């Protein structure tokens, strides 16, 4: 929670940022096929859906991807104190 | 990744 | 490096998961705008970019938000939990 | 999150 305001000097000056995304589990239903799941976890970052690397991915485009296969969901998450 | 970092 | 596989037993059945998405600041150009200001770290999530919160948002979404101001950027940036 | 959905499913 920090306020940031950056001022160009010229039209043709950068900020100088390299911004990424990560999708994130954010919640887990109570009595769901997640809850009951022994691997996966509220705060864990998602870096593989169904063999397709995550980086960057919009949530739009993750939802396609996930509805690729119907009936299960592969994935390879890593805990949010590890990254 | 495919999908490459955005830079501002 | 956590291998999860969510097998449904039912069509309708939910995996109980909701995903999200955060934009985080991956690096920071050396003597910018973004290096002389202090505020950013590297690990940094964008929370609000130029007034308008931007959880659930794609790196798309936020290049526009960016491009909206023409010459200054205001962000809410928040530290990394776990650095 | 705001204006942009989550993704649920």
């Amino acid at each position: 929670g920090s306020k940031v305001t950056l001022v160009k000097s010229r039209k043709n000056e950068e900020y100088g940022l390299r911004l990424a995304s990560h999708i994130f589990v954010k919640e887990i239903s109570q009595d769901s096929l997640a809850a009951r799941d022994g691997n996966i976890q509220e705060g864990d970052v998602v870096l593989k859906i169904n063999g397709t690397v995550t980086e960057n991915m919009s949530l739009t485009d993750a939802k396609t991807l996930i509805e690729r296969s119907k009936g299960k969901l592969k994935m390879v998450v890593q805990r949010d104190w590890n990254s | 990744s495919r999908v490459p970092d955005l830079l501002v």
